[PDB]
């Protein structure tokens, strides 16, 4: 259980949205991750923000996605824009809680988002 | 595959203290500024914890063997590990550690944690070989050597991200429990410096994972990172500065605890309700600080250490008494007696009450039998309740000192538990010089002839006080 | 805690001796262990003290010759002495304070000079 | 999710209603609280006789 994350609205190509990681309380982390996965294909690494400020991005999402953090409510936002039918998937946010050096991230809580003209 | 290493040679243990460590959030409740009393599996305050070095350099020139013995797992384990180079990697849990019984492998290799609950064929010496390059010193090659074969799993966890491989030591503490088929792992991490053993301090442990195992565990093992070459073991420096990284093991035990939650709901202090009299009074008052006076904590009663049965010397399968064997008779000792089916507890003594030839029992108060006649050897013996009383704790204020005295009310103390070899503090040494008073036996305080306006009232004209270095004394009060 | 201490007797001036104040109860909950001495005709005087944390203290005439040790393998406190002289002839005792003070019966140390 | 996940209709606050949160039933007025639950906690009890706080399954408010 620990944290929780769901909700999000369907959109059409070229639209905009701001996915938000539900504020689950204060938790220790160093890297907030955003994965995306659709049926018939594997999970793929989309957007990574490090506590220091490193912003890792996949080549397919360059110039369209903006990742940021807000420590007042302890939530990491992903602004998704210039959308195309390739974004029809479920998005998963994974946490960073160190375990034995690092392990058991928290992506299990996800949101379904489909980008289609109808 | 698996590679054999040199024999462990059964190295003698070295022990250390566990200064008030290993208190975890027992429940899933939020409380604030509340002193709450709990009962569960905890590591007792000030306990033996056995500590192993990673690589024992037995010879001053260098020995390079691992110290990973198989240790019992009795209702939970507190496992702490201090290291600076990530030398221990994970743990093996099971009952027989073979192909006959399922086992848990929690080791992480370079990439991820690989929680794997399967049927493993474990070899004698598990480890993960990590080799620095002798020339470039840039790539650290890792090769696991844990299990020969793994079959037909019931669980698997993996982690997608990868993790990277002079006194900046770091402390990882874990607690493992097995309850209702759930493997609970609690974890905590803390930086440290210049402390070789467990440092003095407190640290609550936050639940990390509840893994639905549903199997039995009775033994566990530790997996280490082998820095050297088993094919060509070097003379020296092949390991990490003579096996510096270390790990401490202690075993939980069923105990009660007074637990202090602060305003934020973070556990900050704890108290053992079974460690010494002061702590029992703290738990009784339900507060962490106590003021001067006398407090009644608990009750004391002698337990019957044996049983005796006396049945009549006739077969007849009361004369239809069931088939049971009449054992011998003992006297002057609190035993559980069964005379002709009449059961009870007490101390038996020879009695001078002249029984008439036809009478069996004797009763003075009309609800308790005083004397009795034995059916086999017809002798009259009387019955007494062996002992019982209340335990009071004489104490001055918690600012002044943590010394206390204990008074057992209204009991002889030629029979209070003494010479002992669970809070077995009693006395087990007559270095306190107990001395009787009309109020009972007072243990832990000195006798003094001087008289003062007595402060802590004890009874029968005796009062105690704390005097100056300083300790408790008992004296007969003076009126001025 | 049956904190018996053994090792006393007759010594030659400038020698060394070992005492083995050994406790049945674990020394981890002792919270204080010390050594006192009583000379013939003189009142009792402290030798040395070690607490649970690790702080160590000695009296004025103690440093440099005897130090206090304790090995956590057999529960015991150690006070080894070097360069004994006549005035160190006394009866020694070790004291431990868990929740009530515990004393041992001491041992005689005599120095020939 | 597992077994048969049910629905809750809506959620109302600042209004004395009969509430059943995950099987915990009672009556009261529900209000937004500034207490900060630790991530593994479900309900709180500052009074030791009644659960004065509760965590909402849908939104972690
Ligand atoms: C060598 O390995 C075998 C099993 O592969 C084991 O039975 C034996 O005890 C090992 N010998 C040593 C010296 O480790
Ligand atoms: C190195 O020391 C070990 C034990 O300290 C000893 O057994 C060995 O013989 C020594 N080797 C040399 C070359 O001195
Ligand atoms: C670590 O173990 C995992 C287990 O599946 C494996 O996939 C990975 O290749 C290993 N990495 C190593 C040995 O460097
Ligand atoms: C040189 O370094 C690389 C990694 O940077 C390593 O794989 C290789 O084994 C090294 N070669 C030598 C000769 O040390
Ligand atoms: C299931 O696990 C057991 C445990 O060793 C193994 O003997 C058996 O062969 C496994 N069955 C399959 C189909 O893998
Ligand atoms: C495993 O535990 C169960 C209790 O749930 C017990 O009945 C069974 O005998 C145990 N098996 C072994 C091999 O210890
Ligand atoms: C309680 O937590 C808040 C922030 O969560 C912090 O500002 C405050 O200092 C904490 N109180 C104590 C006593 O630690
Ligand atoms: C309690 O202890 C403090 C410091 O030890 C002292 O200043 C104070 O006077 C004491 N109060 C009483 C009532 O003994
Ligand atoms: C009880 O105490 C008295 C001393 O007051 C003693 O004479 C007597 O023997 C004790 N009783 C027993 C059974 O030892
Ligand atoms: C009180 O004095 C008497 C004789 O003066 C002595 O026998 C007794 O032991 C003394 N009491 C204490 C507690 O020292
Ligand atoms: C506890 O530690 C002491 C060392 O202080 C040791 O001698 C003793 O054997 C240990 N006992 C147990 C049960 O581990």
């Amino acid at each position: 259980v620990q944290l929780q994350e769901s909700g999000g609205g369907l959109v059409q190509p070229g639209g905009s949205l701001r996915l938000s990681c539900v504020a689950s309380g204060s938790v220790t982390f160093n890297s907030m991750g955003w994965y995306r996965q659709a049926p018939g294909k594997q999970r793929e690494l989309v957007a990574q923000i490090t506590a220091g400020g490193d912003t890792h991005y996949a080549d397919s999402v360059k110039g369209r996605f903006t990742i940021s953090e807000h420590r007042g409510k302890n939530a990491v936002y992903l602004e998704m824009h210039s959308l195309k039918p390739e974004d029809t998937a479920v998005y998963y946010c994974h946490l960073q809680v160190p375990f034995l050096g690092g392990g058991y991230d928290y992506w299990g809580q996800g949101t379904q988002v489909t980008v289609s003209s109808g | 595959q698996c590679v054999n290493l040199t024999t462990r040679t059964q190295l003698p243990p070295a022990y250390t203290n566990s200064f008030t460590r290993g208190v975890y959030y027992p429940d899933k409740v939020f409380r604030s500024s509340v002193l709450h009393s709990t009962q569960d599996l905890f590591l007792p305050f000030f306990s033996n914890v056995t500590w192993f070095h990673a690589i024992h350099v037995s010879g001053t020139n260098g020995t390079k063997r691992f110290d990973n013995p198989v240790l019992p797992f009795n209702d939970g384990v507190y496992f702490a590990s201090t290291e600076k180079s990530n030398i221990i990697r994970g743990w093996i849990f099971g009952t027989t550690l073979d192909s006959k019984t399922q086992s848990l492998l929690i080791v992480n290799n370079a990439t991820n944690v690989v929680i794997k609950v399967c049927e493993f064929q474990f070899c004698n010496d598990p480890f993960l070989g990590v080799y620095y390059h002798k020339n470039n010193k840039s790539w650290m090659e890792s090769e696991f050597r844990v299990y020969s074969s793994a079959n037909n799993c019931t669980f698997e966890y993996v982690s997608q991200p990868f993790l990277m491989d002079g006194n900046f030591k770091n402390l990882r503490e874990f607690v493992f429990k097995n309850i209702d088929g759930y493997f609970k792992i609690y974890s905590k991490h803390t930086p440290i410096n210049l402390v070789r053993d467990l440092p003095q301090g407190f640290s609550a442990l936050e639940p990390l994972v509840d893994l639905p195992i549903g199997i039995n565990i009775t033994r566990f093992q530790t997996l280490l990172a082998l820095h050297r070459s088993y094919l060509t073991p070097g003379d020296s420096s092949s390991g990490w500065t003579a096996g510096a990284a270390a790990y401490y093991v202690g075993y939980l035990q069923p105990r009660t605890f007074l637990l202090k939650y602060n305003e934020n709901g973070t556990i900050t202090d704890a108290v053992d309700c079974a460690l010494d009299p002061l702590s029992e009074t703290k738990c009784t008052l339900k507060s962490f600080t106590v003021e001067k006076g006398i407090y009644q904590t608990s009750n004391f009663r002698v337990q019957p250490t044996e049983s005796i049965v006396r049945f009549p010397n006739i077969t007849n399968l009361a004369t239809v008494c069931g088939p049971k064997k009449s054992t011998n008779l003992v006297k002057n000792k609190c035993v559980n007696f069964n005379f002709n089916g009449l059961t009870g507890t007490g101390v038996l003594t020879e009695s001078n009450k002249k029984f008439l030839p036809f009478q069996q029992f004797g009763r003075d108060i009309a609800d308790t039998t005083d004397a009795v006649r034995d059916p086999q050897t017809l002798e009259i013996l009387d019955i007494t309740p062996c002992s019982f009383g209340g335990v009071s704790v004489i104490t001055p204020g918690t600012n002044t000192s943590n010394q206390v005295a204990v008074l057992y009310q209204g009991v002889n103390c030629t029979e209070v538990p003494v010479a002992i070899h669970t809070p077995t503090w009693r006395v087990y040494s007559t270095g306190s010089n107990v001395f009787q008073t009309r109020a009972g036996c007072l243990i832990g305080a000195e006798h003094v002839n001087n008289s003062y306006e007595c402060d802590i009232p004890i009874g029968a004209g005796i009062c105690a006080s704390y005097q100056t270095s300083q300790s408790i004394i008992a004296y007969t009060m003076s009126l001025g | 805690v049956q904190l018996q201490e053994s090792g006393g007797g007759l010594v030659q001036a400038g020698g060394s001796l070992r005492l083995s104040c050994a406790a049945s109860e674990s020394i981890f909950r002792m919270e204080l262990m010390e050594w006192y001495h009583q000379a013939p005709g003189k009142q009792r005087e402290l030798v040395a003290t070690i607490n649970r944390c690790g702080s160590t203290n000695y009296s004025d005439s103690v440093k440099g010759r005897f130090i206090i040790s304790s090995d956590n393998a057999k529960n015991s406190v150690y006070l080894q002495m070097n360069s004994l002289k006549d005035e160190d002839t006394a009866v020694y005792s070790c004291h431990a304070r868990t929740w009530t003070s515990y004393w041992g019966r001491g041992t005689q140390v005599t120095v020939s000079s």
